[PDB]
């Protein structure tokens, strides 16, 4: 819902105006202050030129006050699973030595395992020595060996990524609207930057945060909800451990590439002769990931997802005090007079006073031709500017005021004539 | 790597006005071409630009495309009077011209193939502002720009220079600069769409969208060097085309192989795809995208 | 890293924050401290005598 | 911005009464002839104030430019018995000159040019005090100190010479010492005003400010390797001129440039334009800040 309820005039140090083809524009070379609005509120910006009809303004949609987090260690993991190939051959046959076993480097392709083809996956390869002679099979007296070669592939359709939270970074989703029309749905947090059309805006004041966040892990999922885990993050990936194969992108773990990192003498094998049997036993994250599903209660805040952007928030439910940037990256602000018709009336005005929320009006503007209607007080403290087009439509935005009694005189406007209204309603008391 | 960066998709004509002394060898563009306006353009440490962005388009190849017109007259004189379309906004140049050359193409404000050229046998200054007497002169241009284009057909006759804070950039009259004019010679980039002017930016910001393409597979010949072969001639499966294709198993996967019926060789490339701009927020298709090194006239207060 | 979009960002402290949560004039303690006229250089007032020797 | 050093503004010529026996290669000054009075300030590394001031005038042109009076006799015979003017002025300048010259000028009390003549056959020695039989003798004249020359017609004939901790230097008796005085060799600045006295300086404080003046632009020539010409017959906005000419920004933006039909290129200098100093807590415009290297007496308890 429209409506500015912290309005603030533009220093004339920063605003110079110019005259180019029958119209009076003008342009911004620095940067002003507003208080940052609440849930549903608004801080508009009035821009002035160089008399009273010629009045700009930029409205800023604040949507809800957030707590995103900030990411630093990242890494994906999921479930595998191996295979073993087993391959025995007699003693003294090409590489069938007991000793060569013993000290088999693991990234050495064997003799009996160069036309596996192309593996590029988490592959190792063993050795382990068995026995020889007439009984299993063998011409040599000697012990035969049986060679190890066992690669991991994934088998999980989908994959996690567990990642933690230095700090809470207060962010605001704002909805900036510029002087023309055009609608920009920003972020800012903490003292963030972004760029805009209209130039940059940041963040200034912040008093809002969480404390405690390192010893909390956090886990995505492609396009299902986060969950939360109640340990610190984890440190080396060590066997017995959530966590113990890592990688650093999601097709590193959907196709079990080489370039992630696993857990040293982890994948066990059965030395049977013949037979071997390679399995691990890996930690399941699905277990955690549905035990500890999102949304959860965590003392007096809501810990849930994020909807568009990817990335985790924090619900509180305290006031919002802040200040924003306003910087224009010089920016010309032009405006044409009207010259169409408007008979606006008054409906309704219900809300509340003295508090950040406000009062919604109801206004029936009812005008000929498309352009925009400027209104305003007498004192010079409130600004109200609604959209026009040709036929009968419902209007209004959000009013702030301190008397449930409300009785100002607008004056608004569509073309040039001024012509007098009064609103009436009783408001309620809202902190 | 790279092998697809003397190869151009779809026509691929480097043919330039008035400067009539490569039409032998320049249509089209294979793999053991001669030309001199394209030789410079894969040169290393001079157009970047043009070797990120090879599997594309050029400014001639975009004239030859049937969607930028030429301009009247599309070769200028040097040796003029009063009233020379290609000197102010050939004057505010900056980017050095090699030896050796004496014609030199860009683009105009209006979207058009615009070329100078000098009298024989006279070659360009330094600044290829002017020109002097006479290794060996090239038979063709030099690309003044460097820009690329692709296969788009969106609007742009409403959108305009969208640099703030600017008093005058180039040759355009942008705003009314109220404070001193700080001369310096910077790097703008442009853009023009389908019939629109040179719209200038700011922060060029491309992005790069791929998908199943006709663009994204070429063919050369057999060899009992290459050669060039359009790869539009290949119809789809269980059909009969123009022109006969083969390929492999990607190749042969989506278009009929013809076996032995044809006289190239399909293979599974890439590079293609639908590029897009920033332009006013709003996504939109790029035309003739580039950078051009003109004087910009900021405001020093 | 959005595939094929980015959104960079710092978190430096804006130094117009304090430049006017403490822009002078500032009293402390029992003076006032202001700038200088002509020459530049930070100064600062007293409510003291005059007792020095040229 | 061609380093050119060798255009003189003005009348160039170099040359004094007694001796003229060098204006044939050196009437004016240009690309053509040897001048021993000018090539000896193109030095690599010997005279920087000569080189950052290029495009100024020095001593003996700004003399011949009727702005400022010689002295009298302007040329002193170092043959003839019974003493002569120029022995207490030149016998202080304690500095080293080559061998094979006739000549020497530099500053006397007035503020004229005082210099030295040598009647062939007779060649200067080490120091110069005395001429002796001597190869080609250079016929020109060897400055002493280093110089230069602008027009100024600013008033300052009532300020003399202002120092501070020294009692006499050079030649001039400055305030005078009731106690001691050591004498040694310093290098001590001066300068010189309208119609005035030498005024040696104690803080050098000079500063350039470069403006729009025809002497700070140099013009070129068309062929079809770009040489000097002239730069005042180049036309001005709303004057007449000779050939056109044409240039950047700064010679376009005040005199007249048609590019094309144009047949010379203005192009802006390098280190010239108003400059002014800094004596007695105000800013004047002086004629030439030079230094030398005389003896200074200065106090002592």
């Amino acid at each position: 819902d429209p409506g500015c309820s912290e309005l603030i005039q533009a220093s004339s140090r920063i605003t110079t105006c110019s005259t180019e083809g029958v119209n009076t524009k003008c342009r911004l070379s620095g940067t002003a202050l507003i208080r940052a609005g609440s849930v549903g509120a608004e801080a508009c910006l009035m821009l002035k030129g160089v008399k009273e009809d010629q009045t700009k303004f930029l409205k800023i949609k604040t949507v809800s006050s957030e707590l995103s987090c900030r990411e630093g260690q990242s890494y994906w993991t999921g479930s595998f699973s191996p295979k073993c190939l087993s391959s025995r051959r007699c003693h003294l046959v090409g590489e069938c030595h007991v000793n060569r076993c013993l000290s088999w480097r693991d990234n050495e392709t064997s003799a009996e395992f160069s036309f596996v083809g192309e593996s590029t996956t988490m592959r190792e390869n063993k050795c382990f020595e068995q026995c020889g002679g007439w009984g299993c099979g063998c011409f040599n007296v000697n012990p035969s060996c049986l060679f190890v070669h066992t690669y991991l592939q994934s088998v999980r359709k989908e994959a996690l990524r567990v990642f933690n939270c230095i700090d809470w970074v207060h962010k605001l989703t704002l909805e900036i609207t510029d002087f023309d029309g055009s609608v920009s749905t920003i972020d800012l947090g903490a003292s963030s930057s972004r760029f805009t059309n209209w130039g940059s805006v940041s963040l200034s004041l912040d008093a809002e945060g969480i404390s405690g966040s390192n010893s909390f892990s956090f886990i995505e999922s492609p396009g299902k909800g986060y969950a939360i885990v109640d340990e610190p993050f984890s440190e080396i990936p060590r066997q017995g451990f959530l966590g113990e194969i890592r990688c650093n992108s999601e097709s590193s773990v959907l196709s079990a590439h080489e370039s992630c990192l696993r857990a040293p003498n982890l994948i066990s094998y059965k030395p049977m002769i013949d037979q071997l049997e390679c399995t691990t036993n890996l930690i399941d994250p699905f277990v955690v990931f549905e035990r500890g599903s999102l949304p959860q209660t965590r003392n007096d805040k809501t810990f849930a997802a994020s909807k568009g952007n990817r990335g985790v928030q924090a619900f509180s439910k305290g006031s919002v005090q802040a200040d924003l940037t306003l910087m224009f990256d010089n920016f010309e602000v032009d405006f044409v007079g009207a010259a169409v018709s408007c008979d606006a009336a008054f409906l309704n005005l219900t809300g509340c006073y003295s508090c950040n929320a406000g009062a919604r009006v109801c206004l029936s503007i009812t005008s000929t031709g498309t352009g925009s209607l400027s209104a305003h007080n007498k004192d010079g403290s409130l600004h109200i500017v609604l959209p026009s087009e040709n036929g009968t439509k419902d209007q209004c935005q959000i009013l702030h005021f301190t008397v449930p009694e409300v009785e100002e005189e607008f004056m608004y406007s569509c073309d040039g004539d001024e012509r007098p209204l009064l609103v009436k309603g009783t408001l309620i008391a809202i902190d | 790597e790279d092998p697809h960066l003397r190869n151009r998709p779809g026509k691929g004509h480097n043919y330039i006005d008035g400067m009539t002394q490569e039409d032998a060898t320049c249509k089209p563009v294979t793999y053991a071409g001669a030309c001199s306006s394209f030789d410079v353009l894969l040169e290393k440490g001079k157009f970047p630009l043009f070797q990120s962005y090879a599997h594309h388009r050029t400014l001639l190849e975009a004239v030859h495309d049937t969607i930028i017109a030429k301009a009247d007259p599309p070769s200028c004189d040097l040796q003029s009077a009063h009233g020379n379309p290609c000197m102010k906004e050939k004057l505010v140049m900056k980017t050095h011209c090699p030896n050796d050359y004496q014609s030199a193409h860009y683009l105009n404000n209006d979207g058009k193939m615009a070329s100078v050229k000098c009298p024989p046998k006279y070659e360009l200054t330094e600044d290829c502002n002017f020109c002097r007497q006479m290794a060996s002169l090239k038979k063709g241009s030099y690309p003044l720009q460097d820009l690329f284009c692709q296969s788009s057909e969106d609007d742009g006759s409403k959108l305009k220079t969208k640099m703030k804070g600017v008093c005058e950039v180039g040759v355009q009259a942008l705003k009314k600069c109220d404070g001193q004019l700080s001369t310096a010679h910077e790097v703008v980039p442009f853009a023009v769409f389908k019939n629109s002017k040179k719209v200038y930016l700011d922060k060029l910001d491309l992005k790069t969208e791929e998908n199943l393409l006709p663009d994204s597979f070429v063919c050369f010949e057999h060899k009992g060097e290459l050669k060039s072969f359009d790869i539009s001639q290949c119809p789809k499966i269980g059909g009969h085309g123009s022109k006969k294709c083969t390929g492999d198993a990607a190749f042969c996967s989506a278009y009929e192989c013809t076996a032995q019926y044809a006289n190239a060789y399909c293979s599974h490339a890439n590079g293609s795809g639908i590029v897009q701009i920033q332009v006013s927020g709003v996504w939109k298709k790029p035309l003739c995208v580039g950078y051009e090194r003109v004087v910009v006239k900021r405001e020093l207060s």
